[PDB]
């Protein structure tokens, strides 16, 4: 009954206002390409339609045509059509109406549960934030995996690149940053609370449909949105999709608010330009990508930046997924975004199978920021880690004396250490117990491949146990001299009972 | 260079570019009717079965072409303009768009004499009485002096309304859009 | 607003439509079809419990 | 309509026509042929002219024939009537057994289904391989790619699958072999209608193929892929089945994409390829999802030119598959057979929350162990195995065992070999590497592993040797 | 319950646009032309 | 002159005037933006049309936007009131602080000093640092260039030489970014405050920054090293002085020059370069010279694609400059920092007549014995380091102090090390060379010459390392 009632409701208001608008016919449509004729006004990179309400982009201004790129299938248009502009710049929503929601590129609604309550739109062209505006980096980013909290911190506003080859982990880790913000994000202080955008760039609608019910069992979407411009979607949506998300956003970081956000992959809006580049027949470049392939990646990461407490605060960490060939890091588009980002999370094939999973390759894996942007226990902690195995990877290449031998067998402990699961990042503090019990030579008695038996039991005990020195641990952030002596005596009493 | 003339509108290509150094040769020295009469007649007269016959060979030599076309030209006392046009159009070897060439100079001479092309679509025909007021009403859109150049077809296809086109302008007054959009929006 | 023809063409089929509704009206032998595919689909999807009220227990202490 | 032809080059055919225009993917008919020629639509080049591609052989075509549109794109015959018939790209029978009789018609250029649809479960679908099984554990519902350069098992391994899987199998099945050989075409026919898979006096087949084999023109094996797709997609969606879809070779979709693109005036990418290669990959790939109408187990055999899995189709291929299975030719050459490589291929599924903890953990210490051998194998090849510390033997030798042991005779081969055909259940498979990893056999000789089924028959082999 | 609604939904969408394509056919030229033809003259009024 | 945007594919506008044309270089201003939106003439494509590069984003162009002619190029201010400013390529202040206020405006195209202007004398630029000043040592008024991959130091080393030579230098500076990162502008931006080579409060500032990073459409990249450059040859010439100046990398220049070359109608060079690379750095580099007027210190970082040092950018760039330090990833791996190369670095003024005979025998030492230590290695892999002449165990012993001798800590690289920055006075450097060369240090471990300053620092390393043994 009040199922047809609703439907009323949609057309009782409608769009009566038909207005005078400036128009052009199609001179020649295939590929995905247009080229109208007529025009005469349309700016450069504004959104036209079509009519049969198909959207488009008037990316080439020729004196005799508008090249024209269209959103979506291109059936649909003939020869001898019309284009209306909109004359309005490509501009998608922003705000919090769009947390949980699946978008497509241009901020549709994917996933059925009505539309979008946007009331503000953000051209997704827009200039990267000035010199003066920003702040050097220096909250940290919790990322959950032990290894990058440790070794390769992430600070908030930084711009980390995950760069590997396929079937690695990078997507994981990317899924780990994102479930970990849950604690953050259900507690009280706004500070804290990190705001996480996944934009799935060719990736086909099956991974990004696992990916979403993933996020929703570990009740993620709360926070979290998802502008998918799946395989099946025209280049000129994977274009645009990283910059759609990316308003998504600078609307966070501009308005005091601290944002995530995860393409995935870049590797592949770049071969989306590519195909828009040539099917508007611009001149091919080096493998065929054009001369503005660099410029297209560092406009656009250039966005993530860390707003100062004048311009509200807020901030927006990225983390850029790169996809190598065979590991041929040397390569153009992998290079090139390695030359614009801040710190890189190396994961290699040679690791993964080795049984060191997330793959983390901690000897080429940087970070700029550094010592910034990391707790004071995490730093405290990680540094002896660090040289530790700094030490341990000269020699590991075989496998006598006391020193070297114990030095061998503490890089080990450390090594299995670092291990992890999937979708189970761990609080800050958690790492810090569990890094700490393994730099201080207690695990050095035990074998080698019981130690991950160690660090989940030795979890589950402190988690219950001893939440007050946890919770001590996290409100002060540091190991005091009295939180070191706990620590010490935990320790001491589970290696033995175990 | 010489500062030529540009044309009203822009007319882009290889018989854009011949039309527009027609149009600021015969601008200059004002002989913009009579030239655009003698681009007509040259129309006709080179659509011959026998001279097109003999022009669209490319084993006759430009010497022969231009020969008789010359002598084409001054049994028809044309204007030195059309004369050197149709000249510099055979050396060229670009006969075979010359009528691109009238075509682009027409519509090029159409918007110096102040016309804005028109259409209507409607489902069916209009009486007259309508397509008056439609007249009038258009002239209202128009600015002034600029006549106007209605075509009225019929399109079927659309439920109804009408549709009107006046140069690039565009309203949409045609029962199957407003379908289209109530569809869609309660669709949503 | 009542000058839009088709907008009050529009409200008056479904109006119509919504006094008609005693059945689905030009349902058609593939309304029944897909209801039931798709009720089947969900029925797998969900189970095969008692569908009508609470099934009952009876666990194992250790 | 009517249009007239007015350039001709290649499969890519221009036409112009004065009254409208069709469409694009709009498919025409060339009238005065002796057969049918299907030309579709492609692009509007203004002017009041369509490029297009042509559907069979453009010989004899004359600038100025007539050709009439069809005003609807290629429309194939779908339903129950298609089973154990043979089409071509044009839905055309091509088994001389009659017109397949259907009262359901369906455009092979639909649209991808929606986000709302996709389902997100994941099973685990038993192959009976051992490599397969262990390692890259395929799954219900999902993609599979067995990618491989020319001679290395592509299609031996794709026949043992349908057999396996097909065999096991109360749903319907589609083989669409796009660009393969035609003879190949003909065996898998009779073996089908040998094995009862294919009744040609009974209303109970099975399967459904469709053929674009290689010797047809690029513009027929570009869109025969398509018509596979949409008799599967029947079954999925209407039926409300689950379906097998077998494609070989997949590869030969995209390369025949690559021949008509030269001519229909695009600027190549990277390696001669069409500008539009990961979009028409997408479009094509995305259609052959498990919904929540259905479900497609599609497995595609995918050529690796030059044995180059760095090739742009290969390496666009793979982010559209859950289970890979790349096929090595020095395996190969090693005799093993099938020739998986271990470490290249991966699956989705292979997580401790689906296959297990015992399957997990084994699949895990393998993989260890073949990738420490591989470290060790550059310096072995120089040094010898002599300049080796003890754990390092042990480690060679298990990886050798393991390496050995993944090899499986299957019935496809037993014509090639003389073997017999051996299925390895998933029990038997995870506790034979766990036998072998823990060194409990560790006595035996490696070649005691070459070619058995489960484990057990490694042992009675060995004691064979001894003899 | 869900299913149900969207379904009639869709039934309910089609069955609409349905009746009101055969209802256009109806016969409304000359009001329609005059409301337009005043549509234009508003037009022309606020264009200059 | 008025003309009127006819084209916009990109970058590149195409601008059609009815009047006279403007001739090539000439800045053109877009009428109709709410920003400045600045164009620069690049090329004739006759009737009357003139395509040009867009100094700033194209977006919200419209066909027939009139378009105003200056008549000049970019005219930047130039003078002290520039001096810790900031600026764009066309000479607008980005640091939200008011109007320059100068009286001279220089246009940032010109040609090169000629050939009867250059200075030939060379005299050590004592840096601070052990492998430059021992190796590849500088020189005041010589071109430096610092090649190196992605993530080699290049940065680091370069903030290096700003914190020791312009924080001790009575001249003026100029730091040019050329598309980098513009996190690290605001750094440096904040760390000169701290420092305070830039004061807000005074006019007393030492430095003027020209920042055209990595956000800036091609045509502001290829420019902004010219406005720095211009900045700089004011100080040269009209204030008659030393100057420094550092660009950040000179590989951007090189590289959005190619991302509008394709546009501009030109077919490609031997690796999707434009055909014009080795004429469009030189003539750049070659106002980038110590006239008899003036005196500019140019120190440049130049990113390596890849670390190819044969790539065709590096390879052009390398021709002109006096000094070299090729930082390598692979020492880098090591720990040891600064990565340089000791045997890939090189410096014109490296003779014995210029330096002195025991300054250069220490480096040829130096060298010698790192490339002997090389040979050994590949030897080392297959025997192993128990089966060599007890003869070259004393070379590895050599090779390796000296390799870790050559580590150093930066006083801007505490964050990282947490170690404390030194500065190595020349005598030092070689003394401690000769010394390790010398062997009066054979009985010391390797590690207590790790990332320590003079050898004396070394030697208290060593006794700390003993007696907490
Ligand atoms: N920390 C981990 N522990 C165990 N398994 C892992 C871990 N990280 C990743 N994996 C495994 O690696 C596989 C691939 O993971 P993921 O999708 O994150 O990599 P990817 O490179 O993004 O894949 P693709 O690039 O093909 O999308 C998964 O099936 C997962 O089981
Ligand atoms: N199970 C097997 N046993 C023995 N040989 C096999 C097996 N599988 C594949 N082969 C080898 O593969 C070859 C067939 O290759 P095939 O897969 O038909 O080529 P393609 O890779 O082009 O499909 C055979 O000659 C055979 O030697
Ligand atoms: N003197 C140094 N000491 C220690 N680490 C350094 C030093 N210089 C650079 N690094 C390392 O290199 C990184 C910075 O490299 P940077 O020079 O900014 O990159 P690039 O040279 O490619 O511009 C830091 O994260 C740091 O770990
Ligand atoms: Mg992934
Ligand atoms: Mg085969
Ligand atoms: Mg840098």
């Amino acid at each position: 009954a009040e199922v047809s009632s609703i439907l009323e409701e949609r057309i009782l208001g409608a769009d009566t206002s038909v207005d005078l608008e400036e128009t052009g016919r199609v001179l020649s449509i295939g590929d995905g390409i247009a080229r109208v004729h007529g025009l005469r006004n349309v700016q450069a990179e504004e959104m036209v339609e079509f009519s049969s309400g198909l959207k488009g982009m008037s990316l080439n201004l020729e004196p005799d045509n508008v090249g024209v790129v269209v959103f979506g299938n291109d059936k649909l248009i003939k020869e001898g059509d019309i284009v209306k502009r909109t004359g309005a710049i490509v501009d998608v929503p922003v705000g919090e109406e769009l947390l949980g929601r699946v978008v497509d590129a241009l901020g549709n609604a994917i996933d059925g549960k009505g539309p979008i309550g946007s009331k503000a739109r953000r051209r997704v062209g827009l200039k990267a934030p000035g010199i003066i505006p920003r702040i050097s980096v220096r909250e940290p980013m919790q990322t959950g995996i032990k290894a990058v909290d440790s070794l390769v911190p992430i600070g908030r506003g930084q711009r980390e690149l995950i760069i590997g080859d396929r079937q690695t982990g990078k997507t994981s880790i990317a899924i780990d940053t994102i479930i970990n913000q849950k604690r953050f994000n259900d507690g009280t202080d706004e500070k804290k609370k990190l705001y996480c955008i996944y934009v799935a760039i060719g990736q086909k609608r099956s991974t990004v449909a696992q990916l979403v019910k993933r996020l929703t069992d570990a009740d993620a979407m709360k926070y979290t949105i998802v502008v998918s411009a799946t395989a099946s979607d025209a280049a000129p949506l994977q274009y645009l999709a990283p910059y759609s998300g990316c308003s998504m956003g600078e609307y966070f970081r501009d308005n005091g608010k601290h944002a995530l956000i995860i393409y995935d992959d870049l590797s592949k809006q770049a071969v989306a330009y590519r195909q828009m580049s040539l099917l508007l027949r611009r001149p091919p470049g080096r493998e065929a990508y054009p001369g503005d392939v660099f410029y297209l990646h560092s406009r656009l990461l250039e966005r993530a930046a860390k707003m100062n407490d004048a311009f509200g605060g807020g901030s927006l960490t990225a983390l850029p997924v790169i996809e190598t060939q065979a590991g041929d890091v040397s390569a153009y588009i992998p290079t090139n975004v390695i030359s614009i980002t801040d710190g890189q999370i190396f994961l290699e094939t040679e690791l993964f199978y080795k049984g060191i999973r997330p793959a983390i390759n901690v000897g080429l894996s940087v970070s700029r920021v550094g010592s910034a942007a990391q707790t004071r226990a995490m730093k405290q902690v990680a540094g002896t880690m660090k040289l530790e195995l700094a030490q341990y990877r000269e020699v590991a290449a075989f496998a006598l004396d006391a020193a070297t031998q114990q030095l061998l067998s503490r890089g080990v402990r450390l090594t299995e250490l670092l291990k992890q699961g999937q979708y189970s990042p761990m609080a800050i503090e958690e790492q810090v117990a569990v890094i700490y019990a393994g730099v201080r030579g207690y695990l050095d008695k035990l074998e080698p491949s019981k130690i991950t038996k160690f660090e989940n039991a030795f979890l589950s005990h402190v988690i219950s146990q001893h939440q007050a020195l946890l919770s001590k641990i996290r409100t002060d952030g540091k190991i005091s001299e009295e939180s070191d002596a706990k620590l010490k005596e935990i320790v001491t009493n589970f290696l033995a009972g175990f | 260079f010489a500062k030529l003339v540009r044309p009203p509108v822009q007319i882009y290509g290889i018989e854009g570019r011949y039309a527009t150094a027609l149009y600021s040769a015969a601008s200059k020295q004002n002989k913009l009717e009579q030239v655009e009469k003698e681009l007509l007649r040259v129309g006709q007269i080179l659509k011959e079965p026998k001279m097109a016959a003999s022009l669209l060979n490319p084993y006759v030599k430009r010497s022969v072409k231009v020969k008789s076309l010359s002598d084409m030209t001054a049994k028809e006392k044309f204007s030195p303009l059309t004369s050197n046009l149709i000249n510099l159009l055979a050396e060229n070897g670009r006969l075979t768009n010359t009528p691109a060439v009238i075509s682009a100079f027409s519509t090029m001479m159409s918007v110096h004499r102040g016309e804005v092309p028109c259409t209507v679509t409607t489902a069916s025909a209009l009486d007259e009485a309508t397509l008056t007021e439609l007249k009038t009403v258009l002239k209202s859109f128009l600015s002034k002096g600029q006549v106007l150049k209605l075509e009225v077809k019929i399109d079927p296809s659309i439920m109804g309304g009408m549709i009107v086109r006046i140069g690039e302008k565009y309203v949409d007054m045609s029962a199957k859009t407003k379908i289209q959009k109530l569809s869609r929006a309660m669709r949503e | 607003d009542p000058v839009q023809k088709l907008f009050v063409d529009k409200i008056r089929e479904y109006r119509t439509k919504r006094q008609t509704s005693g059945g689905p009206v030009d349902a058609g032998p593939e309304y029944q079809q897909d209801l039931d595919r798709e009720l089947f689909k969900l029925k797998q999807m969900y189970g095969k419990a008692d569908m009508n009220t609470f099934p009952n227990f009876t666990f194992e202490d250790p | 309509t009517t249009g007239r032809i007015v350039a001709v080059i290649g499969a890519v055919v221009d036409v112009q026509f004065d009254e409208g225009l069709p469409p694009i993917l709009n498919a025409l008919e060339v009238q005065g042929r002796e057969t049918r020629l299907v030309l579709e639509v492609a692009q509007h080049l203004g002017e009041s002219t369509v490029r297009t591609i042509a559907m069979d052989g453009t010989e004899g075509l004359v600038r100025g024939q007539k050709v009439l549109d069809s005003g609807a794109p290629i429309r194939i015959p779908v339903g129950p009537e298609t089973l154990g018939r043979i089409m071509n790209v044009i839905g055309e029978p091509i088994d001389e057994r009659g017109p397949i009789k259907t009262k359901q018609f369906a455009a092979i250029h639909a649209e991808a289904p929606e986000f709302v649809e996709m389902s997100v479960e994941q099973e685990i679908l038993v192959t009976g391989i051992k490599v397969v099984d262990l390692l890259a554990p395929y799954a219900k519902g999902g993609k599979i790619g067995l990618f491989g350069g020319a001679g290395v098992g592509k299609t031996v391994l794709i026949m043992e699958l349908i057999n396996n899987v097909a065999k096991a199998h109360g749903g319907y099945s589609v083989f669409a072999g796009v660009g393969e050989r035609t003879r190949e075409g003909n065996d898998l026919y009779h073996e089908m209608i040998e094995s009862g898979v294919i009744n040609l006096k009974d209303a109970t087949s099975k399967v459904a193929l469709v053929y674009g084999q290689m010797n047809e023109p690029p513009g027929a094996r570009a869109r025969v892929a398509l018509t596979g797709l949409t008799v599967a997609e029947y079954f999925r969606d209407q039926e409300g089945q689950d379906v097998l879809l077998f494609i070989d070779n997949i590869f030969r979709f995209t390369q025949a994409g690559s021949e008509v693109s030269a001519l229909l005036g695009r600027i190549p990418s990277a390696v001669g390829y069409q500008p539009t290669l990961a979009t028409d990959m997408g479009t094509m790939q995305e259609r052959i999802t498990t919904t929540k109408k259905g479900s497609i187990t599609s497995v595609q055999a995918i050529y690796v030119p030059a044995d180059d899995l760095t090739d742009p189709a290969p390496a666009t291929t793979f982010a559209h598959l859950d289970a890979t299975t790349v096929l090595s030719r020095a395996i190969a050459e090693l005799g093993i057979y099938p020739a998986v490589d271990p470490l290249d291929s991966t699956s989705r599924i292979m997580d401790p929350n689906i296959v297990g903890s015992e399957h997990y953990d084994v699949a895990r210490g393998v993989q260890k162990i073949l990738q420490d051998y591989k470290s060790l194998q550059d310096i072995i090849a120089i040094l010898g195995m002599d300049e080796l510390s003890e754990e390092d033997k042990l480690t060679v030798s298990r990886a050798r065992k393991i390496q050995r042991f993944l090899s499986q005779p299957f019935q496809v081969a037993e014509v090639f070999t003389g073997h017999l055909g051996k299925l390895v259940p998933l029990k038997e498979t995870i506790k034979g590497f766990q036998q072998i990893l823990a060194g409990e056999y560790d006595h035996l000789p490696e070649q005691a592993f070459y070619m058995v089924g489960p484990i057990e028959e490694a042992v009675a082999k060995a004691d064979k040797l001894a003899e | 319950q869900n299913m149900m609604r969207q379904k009639e939904q869709e039934h309910m969408i089609n069955w609409v646009e349905k009746r009101v394509v055969q209802s256009i056919s109806a016969q409304q030229e000359k009001e329609t032309i005059a409301k337009c033809i005043a549509d234009l003259k508003l037009l022309s009024k606020k264009a200059q």
